[PDB]
This record gives C-alpha cells, structure tokens and sequence, in this order.
C-alpha cells in the first residue's frame, strides 16, 4: 500500500472493467462440463 | 482432486509441470 481507478477498491478494477464488457463464456472449468 | 476435476493421486496440498495450472505436481503429490 489523485484518481486510482486500476487499484482495487477479485483482480483489478479496471481489469474486471475490460473483462466484463468484452463478451466472455471462455472458462468452461471444473462446473463448466 | 477437485481443483480441476477428480484427479487419480492421494495427496491434497504439500507447499511446475503444470498438470492443472498452479499445481507444481512435484513426484502423486499434486497440488503445490
């Protein structure tokens, strides 16, 4: 441990930011089956 | 196993070939 979006306020702000507006179903695992 | 699926060895965690991701797999014995 100014604006800090990228800092977490799981994983990174911003990355789940990109992660949820791009359209995702890539990890079938463990329950995907 | 369970951390990917079932898995045929008899060791839980004991802290890499990559077998699943993370798990070292360090030789049966999985899991590290």
């Amino acid at each position: 441990i100014f604006n800090l979006t990228l800092l977490e306020p799981a994983r990174s702000a911003i990355e789940d930011l990109l992660f949820d507006k791009v359209t995702i179903a890539d990890p079938g695992y463990m329950q995907g089956y | 196993g369970c951390v990917l699926g079932l898995v045929n060895s008899s060791l839980f965690v004991e802290d890499g070939q990559s077998l699943c991701a993370l798990p070292d797999t360090p030789s049966m014995r999985l899991a590290s």
